[PDB]
């Protein structure tokens, strides 16, 4: 069985972030911050909670809506480098592996960024720390691909997944550059679906499975909802932009590659049962989000698995996105809609 | 049944006799198998080029034929009454053409491939590909040589 | 918008619900509506040989290809193919082709699976030639009433011999009915093919009459519009019959697309080659050279040439069909391109001919040049 060997070089961190867990907010403690009427009553009664001490040291009266999300995003990616430091073998290429997803897309708003003439020093900010790779920087020369990938990104380990990527020699505009966006992330969740499935045991083998097919069908609905507006794009052209993994792969992304208008997908997901019930609705990406909220609580029932890194890494993200659903609400007076946030522990 | 000529003396000049068809089989199969694939993957992007690149598959075709002139050599040898020094040679005749011929197999199958996929881009590297696959085809004929000298000591001065 | 099919058996769902299995009074229960000028017309397909001498009075597919054969948008059409048709079958050039496509009316084991996989291969490839001869017509300019059923007849016969080539290789190498009747009726599936004229011949032997939903009818009949007219048949100096006949092959020969000086004669024999006569003209011996190699690389080559053919571009054919694909060599994916290399002096002779004759390329999909 598999507790027989985890134990050697995985119980501490597998410890540690069952810790971490337990500091996810409940549902009373999302209605006590609901019912806040100032920004500092939100802090009182965050400081009640496992952030405990965090906007220390800020003021009374510097405290923004911004300021709230850049510190609890900066305990949240602190912790994930602290879990990424005490690991070896193969939980390491497992977090290198998260992080190459926010690599992707930290090299897709540096080229975005370098069209648009703006300045090297905003796009450094608010660009992700966690997929950093020091030679970033580098990105803003040089304006069509073959000068980039010849120069930076052959040392990146972003390397393999550019193989797709060279059907264009002429400079970037915001089409070209979300094509390359989309056909990295294909061969990137190709990639770590084949390095879980040859390498990871058995229980967090089927459970990363599980959430990288929905990682990947999520992909798939996005990239076909955002291709039947104003574009003209070849159907066999849009096959290569939707990845080969999950449960909807080999009948309905022919299907998805195929859709002329919207009843062309939800034709498409009629056929799926897990989905169908989704382009009824009100928001699309709340669906989405709690469905994977739900995915995640499954996660943590295995107990000696790595599946709960993951686990963790997106349920602790889920509820910075709370906060400041809240925190936009309390500061803006907009108390119609604030219970909104999706809480699923 | 004597001392010099036992009866369980034509077991090993019986699997010399196999072993050399087989391993040079196994051989000339992977370099038709791992060759085959890349005339296939180039032949779709240049038809014309079709019987320029057949070359590896006829170089590792000729393997098989060292081990079938090996292996018809040793089976007029073989009798009921033959001696173990005999057999021992017959081995020797055998292993040594097939293991040869199974090396340069795999060469020539590794070479092919990328020299057919290599040579379709540069139309100037066709004639080093078929410099470079006689000097994986002649590995295989020091074993033939060797499995012919070893067979002309077989029954020379043997009672 | 020269022709228009559907599939449905409920709309007219009258004349195919009960046990309607007799010609005698089917065009009594036939009327059954207020059609008038519309419904004695569907009746002259099995009008001359449905009775009399008929088998069984009807079939499946005899009555059902009478009410799909519905003609209430517009009669004139098929008015001008019954017409046409039928007209023809009078002289006896149309008798020797209705003869020509007719009869009178171990190491053994290697070589009978190399006939029976030559006869697969060979009628499986003139199927894919014939798919993509039917989107040729679909392009603007073309004709889809007299092109679309005839060479989706031809199609399903290559299928079937293809699929009796493949069943026979298999009963023979597994040894050394029930297969071929799961074929025949999978085919019957799909579509539907419009209808033609019926082209009943009555000479001294007897009452004939073929059916031109077989594949030996359809075979015969191209072969008849090949050879352009002579000095006779067509002047007002021997006017005795020829103006209904010469006429109609014209007409057809036309609507197919193809000019009246054009020869077009079969090629397949075992005898001596085209004289000088029925010979071509070097300048479409090179033309048909180009189609060839044109059919030989691609399964998609030969719509979007016949296409900038049209617009006289065909000087342009070697930088519209090429195309890049990639190639994962030892340095990394290259993305090299696959082109049509025609030479000049067959570039230059596809602009000789202005638009391919449907004709021609009929008789370039079955072999006969």
């Amino acid at each position: 069985m598999e507790g027989v060997y985890f134990n050697i070089d995985n119980g501490f961190i597998e410890g540690v972030v069952r810790g971490y867990r337990n500091g996810l907010l409940s549902n009373n403690q999302y209605i006590n911050l609901t019912q806040c009427d100032t920004l500092e009553d939100l802090k009182l009664q965050l400081s009640s909670t496992d952030y405990g001490n965090f906007l220390s040291s800020v003021s009374s009266e510097s405290l923004t809506t911004s300021l709230i999300q850049e510190y609890a995003s900066s305990k949240l990616y602190h912790e994930f480098n602290y879990i990424r430091d005490q690991s070896s073998g193969s939980t390491r290429k497992f977090m290198d592996y998260i992080t190459y997803g926010y690599m992707i897309d930290n090299v897709a708003l540096m080229i975005t960024g370098t069209i648009h003439d703006r300045d090297k020093g905003e796009i450094l900010q608010r660009c992700h720390p966690l997929g950093w790779f020091d030679t970033l920087p580098t990105l803003s020369v040089a304006t069509d691909l073959e000068s980039l990938y010849e120069t930076v990104l052959v040392d990146t380990p972003l390397a393999p997944y550019f193989k797709n990527c060279f059907d264009t020699a002429e400079e970037l505009d915001d089409m070209n550059i979300e094509i390359i966006r989309n056909k990295l992330y294909k061969a990137y969740l190709e990639d770590f679906y084949n390095f879980v499935t040859e390498e990871i045991p058995e229980p967090a083998k089927e459970c990363m499975q599980t959430l990288l097919g929905f990682e990947a069908d999520r992909r798939s609905i996005n990239i076909a909802l955002n291709s039947l507006q104003s574009s003209d794009i070849d159907p066999d052209l849009k096959s290569d932009l939707l990845p080969n993994i999950g449960k909807l792969y080999p009948l309905a992304t022919f299907h998805l590659a195929q859709a002329q208008d919207f009843e062309g997908v939800r034709a498409a997901l009629a056929n799926v049962y897990e989905y169908r019930g989704f382009l009824e609705t009100g928001n699309l990406e709340d669906h989405f989000y709690q469905l994977e909220m739900e995915l995640c609580r499954d996660a943590f029932t295995q107990q000696f698995a790595i599946s709960t890194v993951w686990a963790w890494m997106k349920s602790k993200e889920q509820e910075v996105r709370n906060i400041t659903w809240i925190a936009e609400c309390i500061a803006q007076n907009q108390r119609e809609r604030i219970n909104n946030y999706i809480s699923v522990y | 049944m004597t001392e010099l000529c036992p009866v369980y003396a034509p077991f090993f000049g019986a699997i010399g006799c196999a072993s050399a068809i087989i391993f040079t089989s196994l051989g000339a199969a992977y370099g038709t198998a791992k060759s085959g694939v890349g005339i296939c993957a180039t032949c779709v992007l240049r038809p014309d080029l079709l019987f320029k690149n057949i070359v590896p598959v006829i170089m590792a075709g000729i393997i098989a034929i060292y081990g079938l002139v090996v292996s018809v050599l040793v089976c007029y040898s073989l009798g009921q009454k033959q001696a173990l020094y005999t057999g021992f040679i017959q081995l020797g005749a055998g292993l040594s053409v097939g293991l040869s011929g199974l090396a340069a197999g795999f060469a020539i199958g590794i070479v092919g491939d990328a020299g057919v996929r290599g040579s379709s881009q540069q139309p100037r590297l066709f004639v080093g590909m078929i410099l470079i696959l006689i000097f994986a085809e002649v590995l295989g004929l020091y074993g033939l040589i060797v499995a012919l000298l070893l067979n002309s000591r077989a029954t020379q001065d043997v009672v | 918008a020269s022709v228009s099919e559907g599939v449905l058996r409920k709309k007219y769902t009258k004349f195919f619900q009960e046990n309607i299995k007799t010609h005698l009074d089917l065009k009594q229960a036939l009327l059954k509506e207020e059609k008038p000028e519309t419904a004695l017309l569907a009746y002259s397909l099995v009008s001359p040989s449905g009775y009399r001498g008929e088998p069984l009075t009807e079939r499946k597919i005899l009555e059902v290809v009478s009410l799909l054969d519905e003609v209430k948008v517009d009669g004139d059409t098929y008015q001008q193919l019954k017409n046409t048709f039928d007209s023809i079958s009078k002289d006896p050039r149309m008798q020797v082709s209705l003869e020509n496509q007719y009869p009178g009316k171990g190491v053994g084991l290697l070589v009978a699976t190399g006939r029976e996989l030559h006869k697969a291969s060979v009628n499986g490839d003139a199927e894919a030639y014939h798919h993509q001869l039917e989107q040729i017509s679909q392009l603007p300019g073309r004709d889809q009433r007299l092109s679309m059923p005839m060479q989706q007849t031809l199609a399903i016969g290559h299928a079937m011999l293809s699929a009796e080539g493949a069943v026979g290789a298999t009963l023979g190498m597994a040894t050394g009915y029930g297969l071929n009747n799961e074929v025949q009726d999978q085919l019957k599936q799909g579509p539907m093919s419009g209808v033609l004229p019926r082209l009943e011949i009555s000479n001294v032997k007897g009452d004939f009459t073929f059916s031109m939903q077989e594949p030996a009818a359809v075979r015969a009949l191209m072969a008849y519009l090949g050879p352009k007219e002579d000095t006779s048949m067509s002047s007002p100096q021997a006017p005795k019959e020829a103006q209904e006949m010469e006429a109609a092959r014209l007409t057809l020969k036309q609507m197919l697309g193809s000019s009246p000086n054009e020869h077009l004669v079969p090629d397949v024999d075992s005898l001596l080659k085209l004289s000088d006569e029925d010979m071509p003209s070097q300048t479409e011996s090179t033309a048909n050279g180009a189609f060839k190699k044109l059919l030989s690389e691609d399964w998609d080559w030969l719509m979007p040439a016949v296409r900038a053919m049209d617009k006289g571009e065909a000087g342009k054919i070697n930088e519209k069909l090429t195309y890049k694909l990639p190639l994962d060599a030892a340095n990394g994916r290259v993305y090299l391109d696959k082109s049509p290399n025609l030479s000049d002096a067959q570039l230059d002779a596809l602009d000789k001919l202005g638009s391919p004759s449907q004709l021609r390329l009929m008789y370039l999909a079955e072999g006969w040049i």
